[PDB]
């Protein structure tokens, strides 16, 4: 029990960890640095208007 | 036997956590309702969908956190993951609200998973399923409140989004734009929660206070034995006092214990209503002989018109930040103030 | 043994259970 | 701020006023260690 | 001020009412074993 | 006003002594134990 | 043993239960828990002085023993400013190195000191039944707190004195030569209403009632502890109490639940035994002080809308009270009983004075004005006559709930009925139905 | 038997009459039964009340145009405070009815009455030879009535803050206190919210786990109660099968095995979550707030990125500026 | 045809092998393999 | 008018309630 449990938990706490370190939880999951919540053309809140054109919306919006 | 018999015997087993039929279609349901709401609550923000930040890797905490609710621009659209909104991109899935449509899903479905559970093990231990009859209270009130209003309304914007503090901006974005207080419905839903807790809390102190003295131990809670075919507290004896004190008394333990069950189910059912009846605008938000009252008489005020204007500085100083795809802008002057009234 | 109901049910809460709690230590050191 | 010379024991000092709260903490832990009886 | 005793007739109600009531009081006070008993509580009534 | 204010001190005062009068009657022995 | 549910019949989460039948092991909790409370006290005393900042207020910092030790005198000046903390610092070493002795007393006569207590020591011991005794105690302890009071009376009187707000020009620490001993004063203030305009002894507003009537409840004490060591309850008092340790334990949590609410209720209002330099000013007095900041900046200059008598019937900020005197207009209208240090030489027999305000006025009324319109409880910072009275108001409700379990519980182990109904002779069985 | 006194007090804590009465009942049964009154009188036909003391009357009664949901005893004007407003010191009983006195006389007759209701649950439990620790169950409501009418008016300084005796009047206060306070954020608020919530989730609970394992003592053609007979000596239910059902339903460890440790949570939940929320609403009567997490999400650049928190802070603004007639 | 609908093609396919027929074939083998 | 209703119906609430309490079916030992 704790011979196995005394390397993966501590291995997988130290994942968890680098996978918000490292950022690649905004990259996965879309949520945007404190540094990129406006852009120099877009001063306002980002706000998807159409359902149908949401990906190409998305795209361009968080292109910058 | 045959397959399915085996596999009948296999999910009754006892084991520490029963699975059962019922088990196939609760378990991965509610867990993977649980989970997206923790990785929404977690990760995923809400910043193109309402324009705010929830979630801990944007600084939140456990109250501030939510799982918020798709964008307006998609109306009730199922959001699946390969669905027209988001192609099959888990990141513009989760940036338009898709996980809320994930949670909201999996969690009715894992609601439904539950009450079949709780069926399929009265069925099996051999007692009435009133289990199952209770849990359609909470049943009824995520069915109305997360899945009936919002289709009733614009979009799944208009929903709950899974958060404490949105839970708490969505009470007072309800009372501002539907008076809910005001609705006889919900009125009976409070009173059946209320009457509920009443009925735990004087059932539970009644009988620790009418018990046998069963035990020479000063502690009284060792005097009992679940092996008893003798009841632990005197009925007779809360009944008389409760009579003498309140003028009236249970004398059936069946009817006292169906009462304390059938009270805080009717007061949801009754909630349920008025939620269903909110979810088409279809509010008694106002009484039409007092608001005439009111227009010809500048000198008549009542309790309920201040709760109108408390309604209305709701329903304007909110619906700038509440709703930001109607791009709503009020100037100063427009916007209701307790002064220059 | 190696497969059993409640193994994988305690291992489904726990491998994310752990991954998620590395997630937000993670988050409480964030410049923020 | 405390005087000079015992400016350097500000820290023990600082966990003192929370000591009591232990205390009730101890009085758990040994009816935990008789096994509450 | 005082007892809210602004007029010196409302000292009438607050004096003799209590004292009355005591006289009543008396005749039961009278009437009761007043020996020690050195227990929790007198069960002589 | 002066005669509500001393109809109400004397209800008050009555019952008030009824009740301090009442509880100093041997309450305790007031029980289906005593003997 | 003794010391388990067996041969007890009590739980261990209900095991200081126990310790109602043994008198040796109840006295050193009792004395463990005075130093506990002695530690405490000095322990946060240390803590204080130790994050005391010079130029902060007393009450902008997050300080409650300071407050009180500033109020004693001791290391204050004119105006409620801080001198030095040496002597508070002194207060919490004295209190922290008390409290190992206490600590020390309390473990011996818990763990290694005798269970009973009358076996060895005749002259302590008791059974919770001897009336004699149990009144002999409390008398002597009675004695020890009158005692007290009179000690504080003696630092009044004698050594160093109080601060006072109500000095000329700010507080200042004053000796109280004449307190005020006539009785007809101090039994209106117990008698006085403790509605609006009234506060019954919370509206005490000068250090000489107070030392009077420190001194009258020190020498009470004293005669009534005298008193109780030498006579027994009467016949009255033997037949209306219960007479075991629970029950005097719920007379006592029913005391200590209405001196809690007393408490705070004093922290609230009152800025005589609480001062305003130390605990800030009350939610009333910032009202009234924002109110008269605004009154003032009418005054001078007038751009606000109030250059002449054209508004209203009197000045800005004015108006008649409900009896009639003159009052501070606005919100801060059911805040016109407030008595405050700044606002007092501006106040006429009518009420406050529109040209005593314009001309009597004092560059220090106005800064304590204004310093506390900055500090509001109410609004316009968490003030600690805020936390004070919440908690002290929390404390006392929580023990008039454990007064009400105790005493209900005493009735019930006295009558014999606490561990249920005998189930042999049903009480409800014998009456007759309806 | 012995004397008049004697005859007096074996009348009052008689156990023969149809209601208890008591030395505690005493003084509940005046204080309650003026309360009643006057509030009926008062809902039925008071004249308007000027709340807020700026000569602008609010009316509450049947008689001047209110409903059932719309009436209520308005509270006492602003400018009483919270002064002792009896009738005898109103000049006038028009002056007396148009300043909100009946709202202090029904206030202060209802606490002196519910504090005799407490007394009198211990006094009667006494009297049975029961447990009396009912009347610490109650007092729970009784503190929630208490803080709402008597400790916030005393913090804020005026009845005009307590909560008005009506419908629409108590909603107006939850309003104005949520919209002062943000009692949402507030964890004693928080706490009072779970134990209702599980008082209810509880109840339906025990009723549908006593319910289901009801020993068959019935026919079908007749209602299952009559099953059971008052009186009886044995139990009416199988607390083993509920207790299986219970312990098969969510994992096995979960359960309550012991029925008098079940009562006893049953009672003791929401009696806790209320005492929790009458301590908070206390607490707040003297500007002890909820928590304030607005603002607490920024960008690089030190623009503020909304939360809900910041909604609900929207929202209560909203609220704050309607409740103040005044700048 | 349309992309919408291959995607729910796809959906389907996907429900049917990554959840119908695993969990269904594990449930199988396992109530086989344990006749208790 | 819709003043004596609302009376009409707090009255017979009240008496209800009153005859509830003084006229119950009276608890025996079956
Ligand atoms: C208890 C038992 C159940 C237990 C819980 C079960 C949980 C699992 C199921 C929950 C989710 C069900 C699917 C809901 C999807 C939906 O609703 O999808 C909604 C769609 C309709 O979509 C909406 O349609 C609207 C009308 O559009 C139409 O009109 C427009 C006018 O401008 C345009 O012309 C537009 O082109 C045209 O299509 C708007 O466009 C909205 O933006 C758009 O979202 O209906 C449809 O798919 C199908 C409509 C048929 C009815 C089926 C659902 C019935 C349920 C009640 C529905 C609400 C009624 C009021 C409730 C109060
Ligand atoms: C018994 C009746 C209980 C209600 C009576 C009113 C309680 C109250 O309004 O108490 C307030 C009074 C203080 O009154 C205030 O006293 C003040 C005194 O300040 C005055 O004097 C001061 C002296 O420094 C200052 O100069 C100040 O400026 C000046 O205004 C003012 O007079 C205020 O107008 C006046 O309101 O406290 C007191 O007298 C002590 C009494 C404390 C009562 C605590 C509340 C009652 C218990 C509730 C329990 C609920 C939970 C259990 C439920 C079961
Ligand atoms: C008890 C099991 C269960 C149930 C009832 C559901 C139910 C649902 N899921 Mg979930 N899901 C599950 C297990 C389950 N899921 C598991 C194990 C996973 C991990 C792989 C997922 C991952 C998942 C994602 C990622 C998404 C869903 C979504 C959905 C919804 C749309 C379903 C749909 O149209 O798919 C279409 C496919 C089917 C219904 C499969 C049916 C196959 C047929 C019956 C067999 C015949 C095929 C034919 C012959 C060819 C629906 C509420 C979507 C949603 O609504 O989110 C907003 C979504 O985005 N689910
Ligand atoms: C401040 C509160 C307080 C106080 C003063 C006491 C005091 C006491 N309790 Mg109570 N108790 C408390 C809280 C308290 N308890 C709480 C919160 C619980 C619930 C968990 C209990 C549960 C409980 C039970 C179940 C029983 C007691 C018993 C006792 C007595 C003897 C305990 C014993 O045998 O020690 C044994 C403990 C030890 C040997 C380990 C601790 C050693 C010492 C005391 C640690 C002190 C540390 C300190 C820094 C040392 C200072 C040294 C000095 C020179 C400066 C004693 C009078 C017992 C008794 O006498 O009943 C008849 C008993 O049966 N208590
Ligand atoms: C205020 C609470 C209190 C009470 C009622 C007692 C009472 C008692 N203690 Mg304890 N004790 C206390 C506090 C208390 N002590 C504290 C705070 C300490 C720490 C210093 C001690 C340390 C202590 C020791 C070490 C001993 C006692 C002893 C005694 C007994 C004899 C004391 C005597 O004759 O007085 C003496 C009177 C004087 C005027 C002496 C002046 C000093 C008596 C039962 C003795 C005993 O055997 O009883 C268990 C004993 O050996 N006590
Ligand atoms: C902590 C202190 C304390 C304690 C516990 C006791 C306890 C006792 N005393 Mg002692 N006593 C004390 C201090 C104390 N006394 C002091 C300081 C004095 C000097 C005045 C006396 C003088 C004294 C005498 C002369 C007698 C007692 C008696 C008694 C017994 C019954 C008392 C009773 O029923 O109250 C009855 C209480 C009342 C009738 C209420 C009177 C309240 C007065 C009018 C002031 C009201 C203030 C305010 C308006 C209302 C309370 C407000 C509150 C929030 C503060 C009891 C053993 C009697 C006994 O049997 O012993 C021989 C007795 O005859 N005591
Ligand atoms: C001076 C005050 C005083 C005294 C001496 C007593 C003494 C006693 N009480 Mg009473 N009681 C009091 C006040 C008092 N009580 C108050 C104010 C309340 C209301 C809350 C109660 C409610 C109460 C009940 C309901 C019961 C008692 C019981 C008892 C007995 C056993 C106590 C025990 O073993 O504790 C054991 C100690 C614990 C289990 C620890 C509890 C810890 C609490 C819940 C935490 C509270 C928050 C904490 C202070 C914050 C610290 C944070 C930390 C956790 C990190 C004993 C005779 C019991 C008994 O046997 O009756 C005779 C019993 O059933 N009392
Ligand atoms: C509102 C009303 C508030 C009333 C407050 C009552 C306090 C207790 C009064 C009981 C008074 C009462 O009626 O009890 C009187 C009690 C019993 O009286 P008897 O009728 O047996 O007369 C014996 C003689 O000694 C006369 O008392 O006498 C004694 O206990 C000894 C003398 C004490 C005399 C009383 C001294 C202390 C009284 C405090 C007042
Ligand atoms: C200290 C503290 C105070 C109070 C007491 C306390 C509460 C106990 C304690 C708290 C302690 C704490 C902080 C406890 C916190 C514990 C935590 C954070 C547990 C997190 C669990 C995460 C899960 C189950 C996510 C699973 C992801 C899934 C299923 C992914 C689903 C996917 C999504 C996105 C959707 C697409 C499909 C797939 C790909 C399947
Ligand atoms: C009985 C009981 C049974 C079981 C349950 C139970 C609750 C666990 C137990 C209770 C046990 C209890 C409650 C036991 C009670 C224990 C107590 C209260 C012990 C007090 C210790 C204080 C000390 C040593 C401080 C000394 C201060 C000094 C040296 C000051 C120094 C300063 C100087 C000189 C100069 C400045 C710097 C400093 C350093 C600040
Ligand atoms: C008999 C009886 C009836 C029936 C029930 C029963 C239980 C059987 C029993 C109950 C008995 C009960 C309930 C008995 C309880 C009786 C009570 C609560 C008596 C309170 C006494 C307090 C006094 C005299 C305050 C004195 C304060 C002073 C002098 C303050 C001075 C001040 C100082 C120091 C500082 C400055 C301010 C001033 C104000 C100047
Ligand atoms: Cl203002
Ligand atoms: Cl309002
Ligand atoms: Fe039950
Ligand atoms: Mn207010
Ligand atoms: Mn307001």
């Amino acid at each position: 029990y704790w011979i196995i449990h005394s390397i993966t938990i501590p291995a997988l706490f130290v994942a968890g960890w680098l996978f918000v370190s490292t950022g690649l939880a905004y990259d996965i999951f879309g949520t945007p640095r404190p540094n990129e919540y406006f852009t120099q053309e877009r001063q306002q809140v980002p706000l998807v208007n159409d359902r149908f054109s949401a990906k190409q919306e998305l795209e361009d919006l968080t292109k910058g | 036997r045959g397959w399915f018999d085996l596999m009948d015997d296999w999910l009754k087993r006892d084991r520490f956590v029963f699975v059962g039929w019922s088990g196939l279609l609760l378990f991965p349901t509610s867990y993977l309702s649980i989970g997206g709401w923790f990785t929404g609550t977690t990760f995923v923000t809400s910043w193109y969908t309402h324009g705010l930040a929830s979630s801990y890797l944007e600084g939140c905490n456990f109250f501030t956190a939510a799982v918020s609710t798709p964008a307006n621009s998609m109306g009730h659209s199922l959001l699946l993951l390969w669905g027209p909104e988001a192609q099959g991109d888990f990141t513009r899935w989760c940036q338009i609200g898709g996980l809320w449509a994930f949670c909201a899903l999996h969690g009715s479905f894992g609601l439904i998973g539950f009450c079949l559970r709780q069926f399929e093990i009265a069925r099996l231990v051999g007692i009435r399923p009133y289990n199952a009859i209770a849990f359609s209270g909470p049943i009824a009130i995520f069915v109305s409140v997360f899945l009936m209003y919002p289709l009733g309304q614009a979009s799944w914007f208009f929903a709950p989004s899974l958060g404490v503090a949105a839970i708490f901006r969505f009470l007072l974005f309800i009372q501002g734009f539907h008076n809910f207080t005001l609705n006889p419905f919900h009125m009976m839903g409070v009173a059946g929660i209320l009457g509920a807790a009443l009925l735990c809390a004087i059932h539970g102190a009644t009988v620790q206070n009418t018990i046998f003295e069963d035990g020479d131990a000063a502690n009284t809670f060792r005097a009992f034995t679940p092996t008893q075919a003798e009841e632990t507290y005197s009925m007779v004896t809360a009944n008389r006092f409760w009579s003498q004190i309140f003028g009236v008394a249970f004398s059936n333990k069946r009817w006292l214990h169906f009462f304390m069950l059938f009270v805080p189910l009717a007061g949801l059912w009754t909630s349920a209503i008025g939620i269903v009846g909110l979810a088409l605008n279809l509010r008694a938000y106002d009484f039409v002989s007092q608001e005439l009252r009111a227009a010809e008489d500048p000198e008549f005020e009542t309790f309920y018109t201040k709760n109108i204007l408390l309604n209305e500085g709701i329903r304007s100083w909110m619906a700038a930040q509440d709703q930001p795809h109607e791009n709503f802008i009020f100037p100063e002057e427009v916007l209701p103030r307790g002064n220059a009234l | 043994p190696i497969f059993t109901f409640r193994w994988l049910a305690i291992h489904g809460l726990a491998v994310p259970t752990v991954f998620f709690l590395g997630a937000i230590t993670s988050m409480q050191f964030i410049q923020r | 701020k405390l005087p000079e010379a015992y400016a350097v024991f500000k820290p023990i000092i600082d966990v003192a006023p929370v000591i009591p709260v232990f205390f009730l903490l101890l009085a758990f832990v040994w009816q935990a260690a008789v096994g509450f009886r | 001020e005082a007892l809210g005793v602004d007029d010196g007739r409302l000292l009438v109600p607050l004096v003799l009412i209590p004292v009355f009531i005591a006289i009543l009081f008396s005749n039961f006070a009278s009437t009761q074993d007043n020996e020690d008993f050195f227990d929790t509580y007198d069960q002589r009534r | 006003m002066f005669t509500l204010k001393i109809v109400v001190y004397t209800t008050v005062t009555l019952f008030v002594s009824l009740f301090t009068f009442g509880f100093l009657s041997n309450d305790a022995s007031r029980n289906p134990n005593r003997k | 043993a003794g010391r388990d549910i067996e041969s007890t019949g009590f739980a261990w989460w209900s095991g200081n239960s126990r310790l109602i039948n043994v008198s040796g092991k109840l006295l050193g909790a009792h004395v463990a828990h005075a130093g506990l409370m002695v530690f405490w006290c000095g322990a946060m005393t240390l803590f204080e002085v130790a994050h005391y900042i010079p130029e902060k207020p007393l009450y902008e910092q997050g300080l409650i023993l300071l407050p009180h030790l500033a109020t004693l005198g001791w290391g204050v000046g004119p105006g409620g400013e801080i001198v030095d903390i040496y002597p508070y610092f002194v207060v919490g070493i004295l209190h922290i190195i008390s409290s190992a002795v206490l600590g020390f007393g309390g473990v011996y006569h818990s763990l290694i000191g005798p269970d009973t207590l009358e076996e060895s020591f005749p002259a302590f011991g008791y059974d919770w039944r001897d009336k004699n005794k149990i009144t002999t105690i409390l008398g002597i302890h009675l004695v020890i707190l009158g005692f007290g009071a009179l000690l504080l009376v003696v630092k009044a009187m004698y050594v160093g004195g109080l601060y006072d707000t109500w000095a000329p020009g700010g507080g200042d620490v004053r000796i109280i030569d004449n307190p005020t001993l006539n009785p007809v004063v101090i039994i209106g203030y117990v008698l006085k209403s403790p509605w609006g305009g009234d506060g019954w002894i919370v509206s005490v507003n000068n250090m000489e009632d107070i030392v009077g009537g420190h001194i009258w409840i020190g020498f009470t004490c004293i005669a009534g502890g005298f008193w109780h060591i030498l006579t027994k309850p009467f016949a009255w008092a033997r037949r209306a109490y219960v007479w075991s340790g629970e029950a005097y334990l719920s007379y006592s949590l029913v005391a200590v639940s209405l001196m809690g609410f007393i408490a705070s209720q004093y922290s609230w209002y009152n800025n005589t035994a609480y001062p305003s330099e130390f605990y800030g000013p009350t939610g009333p007095e910032a009202s009234q002080s924002q109110a008269f900041t605004f009154l003032v900046r009418d005054q001078r200059l007038g751009a606000s809308v109030a250059s002449a008598q054209g508004p209203t019937g009197l000045g800005k900020y004015l108006m008649r009270s409900p009896s009639g005197e003159i009052i501070l207009g606005g919100e801060t209208q059911r805040f016109w009983d407030l008595r405050a240090p700044w606002i007092e030489p501006l106040r006429g027999p009518n009420g406050l004075d529109l040209n005593k305000i314009k001309n009597d006025i004092q560059p220090w009324q106005e800064r304590r004005a204004a310093e506390y319109m900055t500090h509001a409880p109410l609004g316009s910072f968490v003030s600690p006559r805020s936390w004070l009275t919440c908690a002290h108001f929390l404390l006392g409700f929580v023990f008039y709930i454990g007064h009400l379990w105790h005493a209900g519980r005493a009735r019930a182990a006295a009558a014999g009925f606490e561990k249920g109904i005998n189930r042999e002779n049903e009480p409800t069985l014998s009456l007759r139905p309806i | 038997s012995a004397s008049l006194w004697e005859r007096f007090c074996s009348w009052i804590t008689s156990t023969d009459n149809r209601l208890y009465i008591g030395w505690f009942g005493v003084l509940m049964i005046p204080t309650l039964l003026t309360a009643t009154t006057v509030y009926i009188i008062a809902f039925i036909a008071a004249p308007p009340v000027d709340i807020d003391g700026i000569r602008e009357p609010v009316a509450g009664s049947l008689l001047y145009g209110n409903n059932i949901i719309t009436g209520a005893v308005i509270p006492s004007s602003a400018s009483i405070g919270i002064h002792f407003y009896p009738i005898w010191e109103a000049a006038s009983l028009d002056e007396w009815l148009y300043n909100g006195g009946p709202y202090q006389l029904i206030v202060d007759h209802f606490l002196l009455g519910v504090c005799g209701w407490i007394g009198r649950e211990w006094e009667f439990s006494y009297r049975l030879g029961m447990r009396p620790w009912i009347s610490v169950a109650f007092t729970a409501p009784v503190a929630a009535a208490s803080a709402v009418f008597l400790v916030y008016p005393i913090g804020q300084g005026s009845f005009s803050d307590g909560m008005p005796l009506g419908i629409s009047g108590t909603f107006n206060f939850m309003l104005v206190f949520q919209a002062e306070h943000n009692i949402l954020m507030h964890p004693f608020h928080q706490l009072g919210v779970a134990g209702v919530f599980g008082g209810s989730l509880f109840s339906a609970m025990h009723g549908s786990l006593v319910t289901s394992s009801l020993i068959r003592e019935t026919t079908e053609n007749e209602s299952a109660n009559y099953g059971y007979k008052f009186g009886q000596e044995e139990e009416t239910y199988n607390i083993v099968a509920a207790h299986g059902y219970f312990g098969r339903l969510i994992f096995q460890y979960a359960s309550f095995n012991n029925s008098r440790a079940l009562h006893f949570f049953l009672g003791l939940w929401p009696v806790v979550g209320i005492w929790f929320t009458a301590l908070g609403i206390m607490t707040m009567a003297f500007n002890l707030n909820g928590f304030n997490f607005n603002q607490s999400v920024v960008d690089s650049q030190g623009r503020v990125i909304n939360t809900w928190a910041d909604i609900l802070n929207r929202a209560n603004l909203g609220m704050e500026v309607m409740h103040e007639r005044n700048a | 045809m349309t992309p919408s609908f291959s995607a729910f093609i796809n959906s389907l396919l996907a429900g049917l092998f990554i959840v119908i027929i695993p969990i269904g074939t594990a449930l199988l083998i396992v109530s086989q393999s344990d006749r208790l | 008018m819709e003043t004596l209703v609302y009376t009409f119906l707090l009255i017979g609430t009240l008496g209800v309630l009153f005859f509830a309490v003084f006229f119950r079916d009276p608890p025996r030992i079956a």
